[PDB]
């Protein structure tokens, strides 16, 4: 009982905990960078554009 | 006729910046207005223009910036849209990016000049399609099929066998039949195509006897970045002309479809645009609707046009813009499984993201059978509850599949093994291979299935 | 008159336009293309050429018609295909045969020439009119029932009336005198498009928008003039829900606008409306199409005219409001019209003030969302119309945090949440419960208190039921099938019955094409009944074993009238409202009367 108890929480870990939590990971990436970094720098350059 | 003015030469160019070359005192500018470069070496290369400001003109040439001086080039103002000379004896010839004969042949003697990125169909003239396609692959015409007049793209990501599929296709291309003057007139571009895969296109073109009624517009990623976007418009052009103003079918193929958008993500980038997602152009959706939207059936001419575009998801991700975008516009998707691939199946087709969503016309009583659309539906629905079955016995153990869980692991293992494959040139007729669909359909019980009614194949017959 | 100067893209630059004022329709070229006057600096000005900008050149003529946006709104719009700029698509294909668009062409938006037989109303010479006073109407063609009005800001004694008989839009009806000066009223009647017409008062509105779809009929209702959302991820194909929307809905006009939306998908609605038939009280066989008009301009078409296009498309149906009618609009891909406004404000080097869209996006589709509801109309009779707006967002890479998505559903009243999950499981209409979510529903209390009061009740336990149903799903993921309570068997039981049955419809099935509400609501009250069934026999079975562990048993020795329960949707509604509600009673009443004796049975 104890050994089956055991492999199936060991076995939801594997399939579900990290193979959720990667993605969040990816995703929290892709959407800081992709927004945030690539609309400053937009804005920069538009302000730049504007003095200039 | 209004007389005739030979075009005004330049030299004012009063600064260069990037892939973009000014221009000042110029009289009379004209927007999008092809110029033909000539630099003080006397090479010649082309560009457009992009503004038109004042006296001012902003063009970015074709072939690149590098060797152009502020003193001695000189430009020169065809004052015309971009022209591709259209003909009927284009067929059985190849181009280069830009439409310049590469088959050791003469230029192209034109029927008549069509600019390009062509004005669009009158909506009350445009017709839904109502003809299937005999491809030549056993999947694509059992399942999730394809109209004539449909657009629907191959997804595949890198290292796939996708560039063969293609040429299969192409190579195995016919009408139903159940003529060939009228027949299936494939126009083949490639957008940024690697050396080896363009002499194997080459190759498997020239030998497969297809020349007879194939044009390829090939344009290898060693050609100026900017000639790329403009390829897979020329062939659009070209496709026009032989189907509506010609009358023969064509069959588009595109090729690195997402070559074509990195080539937009790359002059977007020059031109300091506003970007989109992942850094592409905002409009790309638009200059994708430009390219997509284009094949049909217009009612008054008996020609027909179906794009069959090939993309390649970069991370591998569908959520990327170039087939988020696609997925909006191109009216279904074939997808292509990599597991499928080193699971050692030559036509890695994954069927559970592969919907046709102009099935249910391609579908009827002209062809296939009163019950293909019901055995569409069951091989589509209970595909994704066995791979469900699977993930739960993968996560408990095997006693986890019930006694109708191990069916449907069976019926998924069936279905991968048998249905999918095929051989490398193999015409499968849609009645043969509907037969074990019903048998993969029928390894679950014929009462247990929920969606189908099991009068639709009962008007079937085993045997 | 005035010449270009500068031309970026659909955006362009003319000087010597000292004396034009903002959004001022302009000629543009010798082709005078349609142009909106955008941002004026200087003696120069810009414009946002709708057509094609290609092929321009400098010093080009540009003419002000000094004029803003305007549609001429007269009869006979409806059944007609137009462009974004009211253009008759029909009628410029039958002029030239081309059938690709020509670029210059400058066909009027209605026919000066038609006859349409003219109905005179009560009015008399010399009566006191006022705006939006219905002197009279005329007869489009079957089922339309045209009403022509006299335009706001009117008033005057009629000094004449035409009499009853055809006529060309030329021809003046009314001759109204307010000040003395006598001025004649013609069948045309042309509004500033981006201005909101007129309304006499707004009114809360409580008449539940019956799509004939299980799903947003009864868990996400809509009232008739409400706003919705649908946002539709790339392959979830919400035009089809749209299209069912358009076909069997009970408003009273259709006007279908695609923004960005594929040709194809024009042609379908073009060739497939005609035959398809509505079924009004007098039987007679009608065409939707007559009922519907589209506004739509396909994706070929240029960027600049999706404004133009959402407006037009919504200042007609607002002109059709003020006829009396209850209209409904969908609006496909608004977010090619964010799209749109973002290249329109990049040219301009407007500054992006989140992922490229402008900062004055939010307000904009406000505005154009707010322009729907239920309002009594102006002038005599007392109409009271209502325009319903059903828009679509579609998220780009199909997250929702998406700007064009996150403005809506702050400004959105019912929510529609498409997913991707049903939508790859075949589910077809694919709309997610949990996320979907309806504001009216405190509205619709009294329509449904005096249709049936179980309505409310069974309503919410379908919703309770559901998020139990989610939440036990993902405790056991988390722990495993085992362990699972016989009343969580029970609670799962009849909730997959919910999804396999009630939640989805085949939508292209005779019996699931078009859903009655009162079949619905028969087959939620089966659902329901059975479930409480199930509990009571849970409370009490002659024991726990009996009680709640044996559920499996009752479920082999009721498979016959689980399957019915399962089978009550495969009926087609062609059989009548009466035999649907036969055999529902007889349904509902064999399954309890089942459950009962089984219980009784052994307890």
């Amino acid at each position: 009982l104890t050994l089956d108890e055991a492999i199936k929480t060991t076995n939801r870990r594997v399939n579900a905990l990290e193979n959720v939590v990667k993605p969040r990971l990816e995703n929290t990436i892709t959407y800081i960078k992709g927004e945030l970094d690539e609309l400053e720098r937009e804005d920069f350059f538009r302000l730049k554009k504007i003095q200039g | 006729e209004g007389t005739l003015e030979v075009a005004m030469e330049y030299r004012t160019v009063t600064g260069v910046a990037g892939p973009l070359v000014i221009l000042d005192k110029v009289k009379g500018p004209k927007y999008y207005e092809i110029v033909n470069i000539r630099l003080g070496d006397g090479t010649m290369r082309r560009g457009q223009v992009l503004e038109v400001d004042g006296e001012k003109a902003v063009v970015q040439v074709f072939e690149g910036t590098s060797g152009i001086d502020n003193k001695f080039t000189t430009v020169q103002f065809t004052g015309e849209v971009l022209k591709t000379p259209v003909s009927l004896d284009m067929l059985g010839r190849i181009f280069n990016g830009s439409g310049k004969p590469i088959d050791n042949g003469p230029p192209i003697l034109p029927e008549a000049y069509l600019d390009i990125s062509g004005s669009s169909i009158n909506p009350s003239e445009r017709t839904y399609p109502e003809e299937m396609i005999q491809t030549g692959i056993s999947t694509i015409d059992v399942m999730n099929s394809i109209a004539r007049g449909q657009k629907i793209p191959l997804f595949s990501a890198a290292g796939l066998p996708h560039n063969e599929i293609a040429a299969q296709i192409c190579r195995q291309a016919g009408l139903v039949k159940r003529g060939e003057e009228d027949n299936f007139a494939i126009v083949f571009a490639a957008m940024g195509v690697n050396m080896e895969t363009a002499q194997f296109f080459k190759r498997d073109f020239e030998e497969n006897g297809s020349m007879e009624r194939v044009t390829l517009f090939l344009n290898l990623a060693n050609d100026p970045t900017i000639e790329r976007i403009i390829t897979p418009r020329i062939a659009l052009t070209t496709a026009e002309y032989l189907a509506y103003e010609c009358g023969k079918h064509v069959l588009v193929i595109l090729t690195d479809m997402s070559s074509y958008a990195d080539a937009l993500r790359e002059v977007s980038a020059a031109r300091e645009e506003v970007p989109g997602r992942r850094g592409y152009p905002g409009y790309m959706y638009t200059d994708l609707a430009q390219i997509y939207e284009r094949a049909g059936r217009i009612e008054g001419r008996k020609g027909s046009i179906t794009q069959i575009p090939i993309l390649t998801m970069p991370n591998d991700d569908i959520t990327h813009p170039t087939p988020d975008l696609t997925g909006y516009i191109t009216e279904g998707q074939i997808y292509i499984d990599r597991q499928l691939q080193n699971r050692q199946i030559y036509p890695p087709i994954n069927v559970l993201p592969s919907l046709s969503r102009l099935m249910k016309s391609a579908i009827g009583e002209g062809m296939t059978r009163r019950d293909h659309s019901d055995v569409s539906n069951q091989l589509y629905a209970n595909y994704a509850i066995g791979k469900d079955v699977q993930a739960m016995k993968a996560v408990v153990g095997e006693e986890a599949l019930s006694s109708e869980d191990l069916l449907y692991l069976e019926f998924l293992d069936k279905f991968e093994r048998k249905f999918v494959a095929q051989g490398a040139y193999d015409s499968r007729n849609i009645f043969q291979s509907l037969d074990l669909a019903w048998t993969l359909l029928r390894i679950f019980p014929r009462e247990l299935l929920h969606r189908i009614p099991g009068k639709t194949l009962d008007q079937y017959y085993s045997r | 008159y005035g010449y270009v100067r500068k031309v970026s893209g659909p955006v362009v630059i003319a000087d010597g336009m000292n004396g034009a004022a903002m959004y001022e329709l302009v000629r543009v070229g010798h082709d005078n293309l349609i142009g909106e006057i955008i941002r004026l600096e200087g003696d120069s000005a810009t414009i946002q050429v709708y057509e094609e900008t290609a092929g321009l050149m400098v010093n080009d003529p540009v003419l002000r018609t000094h004029k803003p946006l305007s549609v001429e709104l007269g009869p006979g719009i409806l059944g007609n295909i137009f462009d974004g700029i009211q253009r008759p698509l029909k009628t410029i294909a039958i002029r030239s045969g081309d059938v690709y668009i020509p670029r210059g062409v400058s066909v009027p938006a209605l026919d000066k020439d038609t006859l349409w037989e003219f109905q005179p109303k009560k009015i008399g010479e010399g009566d006191l009119l006022t705006g939006g006073d219905l002197y009279a109407t005329v007869f489009e063609n079957s089922l339309m029932q045209h009403h022509v009005a006299l335009p706001p800001d009117a008033m005057g004694k009629v000094t004449y009336v035409a009499p009853a008989g055809q006529y060309s839009l030329k021809d003046t009806v009314l001759e109204l005198e307010f000040q003395g000066v006598k001025k004649s009223f013609t069948m045309l009647q042309a509004w500033p498009v981006r201005t909101p017409r007129p309304v006499s008062s707004k009114l809360a509105a409580d008449t539940p928008l019956l799509t004939g779809q299980r799903v947003l009929d009864a868990l996400f209702p809509s009232v008739l003039g409400g706003t919705c959302a649908i946002p539709g991820a790339f392959g979830c194909g919400k035009t089809v829900i749209s299209q069912a929307l358009s076909k069997y809905s009970n408003s009273d006009t259709v006007v279908y606008v695609g923004c960005g939306e594929r040709g194809n998908e024009m042609a379908e609605v073009l060739m497939d409306f005609p035959q398809l038939t509505m079924t009004l009280p007098d039987g007679r066989e009608e065409s939707v199409m007559k009922r519907t008009t589209l506004v739509a301009n396909t994706s070929n078409m240029p960027v600049a005219a999706r404004e133009a296009s959402i407006y037009t498309g919504i200042t007609i149906a607002e002109y059709f409001r003020d006829m009396g009618y209850n209209v409904s609009m969908m609006a496909d891909s608004t977010s090619r019209w964010a799209e749109a406004l973002r290249e329109i404000s990049g040219r301009l080097a407007e500054m992006p003030a989140d992922s490229g869209y402008p900062a004055y996006l939010a307000a904009r589709l406000a505005s154009f969302y707010e322009r729907a509801g239920k309002v009594k109309c102006l002038g005599g009779p007392e109409r009271t119309g209502s325009v319903t707006i059903v828009g679509a967002v579609s998220p780009p890479g199909g997250d929702f945090s998406d700007p064009v998505t996150s403005a809506t559903l702050s400004i959105v009243q019912v929510f529609w949440g498409l997913d991707k999950k049903l939508a790859q499981r075949k589910h077809f209409p694919s709309v997610n419960w949990l996320i979907s979510y309806s504001k009216y529903s405190t509205a619709l209390e009294s329509f449904y208190e005096q249709f049936d009061p179980d309505f409310i009740n069974i309503r919410t336990k379908a919703r309770e039921v559901l998020q139990r149903e989610d939440d036990l799903n993902e405790i056991v993921q988390l722990v495993g099938k085992d362990a699972l309570a016989e009343g969580d068997k029970i609670t799962l039981e009849t909730a997959k019955l919910l999804r396999e049955d009630y939640l989805a419809q085949n939508a292209f099935t005779p019996y699931d094409k078009f859903c009655p509400f009162y079949k619905s609501v028969w087959m939620m009250r089966n659902i329901i009944h059975f479930y409480n069934l199930a509990n009571q026999a849970v409370e009490k079975g002659a024991g726990m074993d009996g009680q709640k562990i044996t559920y499996t048993l009752i479920k082999h020795r009721l498979g016959d009238l689980f399957y019915r329960l399962v089978s009550q949707k495969f009926e087609d509604p062609a059989e009548g409202e009466p035999a649907l509600v036969a055999k529902f009673k007889k349904l509902h009443e064999d399954l309890t009367a089942g459950f009962r004796a089984l219980e009784d049975e052994t307890r």
